[PDB]
């Protein structure tokens, strides 16, 4: 949830950054780039194409690939993982790169029917249906909050002719929101009581739906339906059949599949068997665009013995869009703070707004946010219901920055370890 | 089809209309890829009745309902053709607004998906519709599910002609649309259509006025 | 877009808004002879401005109208009638203009409003068409405009029926469009439009208010409907409504007491805020339906609806005290409803019955609210308020008019109940009349019953 | 990316919030060379002290005299 808040890249249509447009903060040159690659991915350009983001530490650069990411569409799948990521002791490298492509591709798989779902005593004026339209009105019926006025669907009589008499009420039967019902496509149904069986002790819950209706996809994802089809490290077979499955699911138009987009951080994590896999599955079929993020510079690659920029191979340097750009300044981080604060809905001073940047600014962006909660939990015990410079500070007593935390605790280490 | 040759219709095909009601009939056992068939029949059939239906109109009518019934069950390039030839007729303007309902599974259609297939027969059935029908006020629902086609999907030209049918109604709505906006390339060539009339003589008009008054 | 640049313009032909018309409509005034060069002439001119026609248009109108609203639209009236027609019909064509346009045309639709007024000769029947060909091609907002529409209605529901009900059609999507579409486009809320629609909606009561149409009644339950059932509350459009309700729920079919009703039970809640801001017309609306339906003693449902109402009379009593209160006034006020109603029949009930109904609940509740023997000053009165009521009506009520005991036994009732948890006090000299009026009525064995063991 | 503890005594700190957690919650300390075993391997031994650390409070009833 660390990027709840972003809303895509934030520019005009003759890409140029409105500086605040879906929540994003100065960082031009970059959005700017972006968007021109937003452009070379709709038109197809990016063919054996992939993007790499040079960027500064302590900054998660993740931000930008959201942004791209929601600047693409509504929900276009988009997955990060860490380059250290793939070597697991269980899945193998291969194994681990299929689940991540796998896991950025989805689909469209909507359905149709018509059943209400609700919770009330099996007395229902809507045991008869008289057909399509209300046939309700200002109903009044038993739920947990209040009455209703409303309007209902058309099949609503057999169900509760076939309702029997029965002890728990979680059946179609009625809906007492206040405001709507209707049938919709349920069919998530049975005769059953209101309540499970708990853990420590056992009571009984008054539950129910409300409503109920969905023109279903909620399993979007190549990977989902892998875990959907395994126990409740997957076998191929399955993989295949499923592709083979999907693959006439496409044909008539009653499944839609959609690229995603992928985004590697600290790829100097990875080794030259893995980047040969990559050159090769990008230039697949339908597959997915490619971002990575690193911040070290001239480094050997991981697997030989030779230097290169990023330790990324050349034949994959050669083909491919470097962005970069700077640190944040001052005024940006109060605004990236105000961003977060208000999303962790905590009361902040802007004399706290102050004090905190302060930190962050020389210390880092990513470290701060992570101070942001820490605070509230004293507001929670000094009552204090906001936060002005008076409690992180006050707290400063059990806060430091990194320098702090690393370094000057590497500082704690570099006390003692010189003994 | 010889129905369509003895299109001179005779008694013979008054109840070839009669066979027609059967063949509505023949349809409800859903008759699969042939009701698709028995449509085209039926569009012929229809076409016959045109001297008088009045019989024949309610037979269309009841059919109709049928009919109404099979393209919502859904029974997609059917209804295509289905809807035309209805249309083809009179009468009903209510059984629009049951199509109104068709128009309503016409959209969520955001693809891009095939072909124009679908959309197409859409936008055929437009302006096709909109000659007839004449619930202007679902003209104005149908009118939003045009605009998007006509916008951006795939066949541009069919949009456009889906438009002009829409632009034909001559609309407060059409001039709303207009103003509205769009990718603006079918709107720009809707909006120069967006016209077509002819009047003034802010002479005529008022001799016309003093004639009235003198006769009055 | 570009009808930015346009609006600029219409803002200025509004904002600019003379020769030609000032000759055009003094010539029309003496036109009695010869002179079609002119009148041509003086189209062209105010063609070009549209704004300048409507002006002049409605200037003539007014005149016009009074003269020849001393009579049915005989020569000229009629010539000038047409002639207005004729141009408008031209120019709407002309002026598929702007919305200096739309709010000349609420100018004109005004002026029409007045033809209507005593509804001239058919003059505004086409001035009525020519609307429902504006309002049919108008989608466009000028909400206040829209008011002169709502003039025009009232005009049409005092002239017969027909084609101003058809204007009704044509109103009735007027007001579908009120909660309509343009901006639904756009995208928002209002709620502080649909409070606005509720104004209106208190025109929509003014024209059930008139006569003729389910239309209106229809629309009246939607919009309360959806009113509410969000959870919307801001207070004077609720204080309104309520008047109208009660006005076509007495009218019929008493859906209006439904609505009411309902309104009510939420209203005694918000209603608390409303009496923050003065539930005044709401107090005096409450009074006259209750007793509306105390008229009718009782409706089942709406019966029993007012049965939880006595509860809630006293609930809000409690707020309205605090908007008029006390023994004194209480028995004063009684006394003149008493003599209002008695001097009155049925709505003579009504007053004197409401405050008894009033006084009644009081009477309960004052048992519970309070003293022991200052409050005998008032008891006895209050007896003698309760005899008074008898002798305003008993009898009176037993003729025409009507209303019930249930009264009585209420007062009763709170009385006993506070004194009997202590024992006895105070009872004296209003005990005295109540056994006395106990006697008078004797009827029937109920009510005796009551007195009797009461008493004892 | 941080730093921290010398010498003597963490461990009573993680037992410390192991009792204040309720009573009777798991608690298995490991160190580290535990997975460089040569009789099993690994992912074993990591899901065994996994599953060593997970609590069941299993309530039974009883027919009590
Ligand atoms: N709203 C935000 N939330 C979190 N992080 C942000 C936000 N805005 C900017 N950042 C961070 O600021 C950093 C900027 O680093 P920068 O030097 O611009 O990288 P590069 O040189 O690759 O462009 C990014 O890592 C990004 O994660
Ligand atoms: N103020 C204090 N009160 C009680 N015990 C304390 C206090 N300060 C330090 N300790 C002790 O520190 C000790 C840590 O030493 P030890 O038990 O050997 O743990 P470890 O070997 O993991 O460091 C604990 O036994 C704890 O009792």
């Amino acid at each position: 949830g660390a990027h709840s808040h972003i809303r895509g890249l934030g520019l005009d249509d003759a890409l140029e950054p409105r500086q605040a447009s879906q929540g994003m903060v100065g960082q031009l040159a970059a959005r700017r780039a972006a968007g021109v690659v937003l452009e070379m991915i709709r038109e197809g350009k990016i063919a054996g194409r992939a993007v790499l983001i040079a960027g500064q530490p302590g900054t998660g650069k993740t931000a930008i690939a959201m942004g791209m990411a929601q600047a693409l569409g509504p929900d276009t799948p988009f997955t990060a993982i860490a380059g250290s990521e793939i070597f697991s002791l269980e899945m193998s490298k291969t194994e681990a790169l299929t689940q991540a492509f796998r896991r950025s591709i989805g689909v469209r798989i909507k359905e149709e029917t018509e059943i209400i779902e609700g919770e009330v005593v099996e007395i229902q004026i809507d045991r008869p249906a008289t057909g399509t339209g209300s046939k309700v009105g200002k109903l009044t019926l038993k739920t947990t909050e209040m009455e209703t006025i409303y309007d209902l669907g058309t099949k609503m009589i057999e169900s509760l002719t076939k309702d029997k008499v029965q002890a728990g009420d979680v059946i179609t039967i009625d809906k007492a929101t206040g405001k709507i019902s209707k049938l919709g496509r349920s069919f998530t149904r049975a005769r059953d009581y209101d309540a499970m069986g708990s853990q420590t002790k056992f009571v009984q819950c008054p539950d129910g739906e409300l409503q109920k209706r969905k023109e279903v996809v909620h399993t979007v994802s190549l990977h989902e339906i892998d875990v959907i089809n395994s126990r409740t490290e997957i076998k191929s077979e399955v993989r295949e059949q499923i592709n083979a499955k999907v693959a006439e699911w496409r044909e008539e138009g009653k499944a839609e599949i959609i690229p995603g987009v992928l985004f590697i951080d600290e790829v100097h994590m990875l080794d030259i068997e893995s980047f040969s896999f990559l050159n090769r599955a990008l230039e697949s079929d339908m597959a997915p665009v490619l971002i990575m993020a690193t911040n070290r510079g001239i480094t050997r690659i991981r697997g030989t013995s030779y230097q290169s920029p990023h330790g990324i191979p050349i034949d994959l340097l050669d083909r491919l869009l470097i962005v970069s750009t700077t640190p944040y300044s001052e005024k940006d981080t109060k605004q990236i703070l105000r961003i977060r604060c208000e999303e962790e809905d905590v009361e902040m001073s802007e004399d706290a707004y102050t004090v905190l940047t302060r930190i962050g600014l020389e210390t880092s962006l990513r470290y701060a946010i992570q101070l942001i909660t820490a605070a509230s939990l004293v507001c929670r015990k000094r009552k204090g219901t906001e936060v002005q410079v008076d409690d992180i500070k006050r707290v400063y007593s059990l806060f430091l920055d990194e320098s702090r935390s690393t370094q000057y605790m590497k500082e704690y280490q570099d006390a003692f370890l010189f003994n | 089809x010889x129905x369509x040759x003895x299109x001179x219709x005779x008694x013979x095909x008054x109840x070839x209309x009669x066979x027609x009601x059967x063949x509505x009939x023949x349809x409800x056992x859903x008759x699969x890829x042939x009701x698709x068939x028995x449509x085209x029949x039926x569009x012929x059939x229809x076409x016959x009745x045109x001297x008088x239906x009045x019989x024949x109109x309610x037979x269309x009518x009841x059919x109709x309902x049928x009919x109404x019934x099979x393209x919502x069950x859904x029974x997609x390039g059917x209804x295509x053709x289905x809807x035309x030839x209805x249309x083809x007729x009179x009468x009903x303007x209510x059984x629009x607004x049951x199509x109104x309902x068709x128009x309503x599974x016409x959209x969520x259609x955001x693809x891009x998906x095939x072909x124009x297939x679908x959309x197409x027969x859409x936008x055929x059935x437009x302006x096709x519709x909109x000659x007839x029908x004449x619930x202007x006020x679902x003209x104005x629902x149908x009118x939003x599910x045009x605009x998007x086609x006509x916008x951006x999907x795939x066949x541009x030209x069919x949009x456009x002609x889906x438009x002009x049918x829409x632009x034909x109604x001559x609309x407060x709505x059409x001039x709303x649309x207009x103003x509205x906006x769009x990718x603006x390339x079918x709107x720009x060539x809707x909006x120069x259509x967006x016209x077509x009339x002819x009047x003034x003589x802010x002479x005529x008009x008022x001799x016309x006025x003093x004639x009235x008054x003198x006769x009055x | 877009x570009x009808x930015x640049x346009x609006x600029x313009x219409x803002x200025x032909x509004x904002x600019x808004x003379x020769x030609x018309x000032x000759x055009x409509x003094x010539x029309x005034x003496x036109x009695x002879x010869x002179x079609x060069x002119x009148x041509x002439x003086x189209x062209x001119x105010x063609x070009x401005x549209x704004x300048x026609x409507x002006x002049x248009x409605x200037x003539x109108x007014x005149x016009x109208x009074x003269x020849x609203x001393x009579x049915x639209x005989x020569x000229x009236x009629x010539x000038x009638x047409x002639x207005x027609x004729x141009x408008x019909x031209x120019x709407x064509x002309x002026x598929x203009x702007x919305x200096x346009x739309x709010x000349x045309x609420x100018x004109x639709x005004x002026x029409x409003x007045g033809x209507g007024x005593x509804x001239x000769x058919x003059x505004x029947x086409x001035x009525x068409x020519x609307x429902x060909x504006x309002x049919x091609x108008x989608x466009x907002x000028g909400x206040x405009x829209x008011x002169x529409x709502x003039x025009x209605x009232x005009x049409x529901x005092x002239x017969x029926x027909x084609x101003x009900x058809x204007x009704x059609x044509x109103x009735x999507x007027x007001x579908x469009x009120x909660x309509x579409x343009x901006x639904x486009x756009x995208x928002x809320x209002x709620x502080x439009x649909x409070x606005x629609x509720x104004x209106x909606x208190x025109x929509x009561x003014x024209x059930x208010x008139x006569x003729x149409x389910x239309x209106x009644x229809x629309x009246x339950x939607x919009x309360x409907x959806x009113x509410x059932x969000x959870x919307x509350x801001x207070x004077x459009x609720x204080x309104x409504x309520x008047x109208x309700x009660x006005x076509x729920x007495x009218x019929x079919x008493x859906x209006x007491x439904x609505x009411x009703x309902x309104x009510x039970x939420x209203x005694x809640x918000x209603x608390x805020x409303x009496x923050x801001x003065x539930g005044x017309x709401x107090x005096x609306x409450x009074x006259x339906x209750x007793x509306x339906x105390x008229x009718x003693x009782x409706x089942x449902x709406x019966x029993x609806x007012x049965x939880x109402x006595x509860x809630x009379x006293x609930x809000x009593x409690x707020x309205x005290x605090x908007x008029x209160x006390x023994x004194x006034x209480x028995x004063x006020x009684x006394x003149x409803x008493x003599x209002x109603x008695x001097x009155x029949g049925x709505x003579g009930x009504x007053x004197x019955x409401x405050x008894x109904x009033x006084x009644x609940x009081x009477x309960x509740x004052x048992x519970x609210x309070x003293x022991x023997x200052x409050x005998x000053x008032x008891x006895x009165x209050x007896x003698x308020x309760x005899x008074x009521x008898x002798x305003x009506x008993x009898x009176x009520x037993x003729x025409x008019x009507x209303x019930x005991x249930x009264x009585x036994x209420x007062x009763x009732x709170x009385x006993x109940x506070x004194x009997x948890x202590x024992x006895x006090x105070x009872x004296x000299x209003x005990x005295x009349x109540x056994x006395x009026x106990x006697x008078x009525x004797x009827x029937x064995x109920x009510x005796x019953x009551x007195x009797x063991x009461x008493x004892x | 990316l941080l730093a921290g503890p010398p010498g003597t005594g963490k461990t009573a700190l993680a037992l410390a919030i192991a009792q204040e957690l309720g009573s009777k919650v798991p608690f298995c300390p490991m160190v580290g060379s535990e997975v460089y075993s040569t009789e099993i391997k690994k992912t074993e031994v990591l899901m065994e002290n996994f599953r060593r650390a997970i609590g069941l409070r299993i309530k039974e009833t009883k027919e009590v005299y």
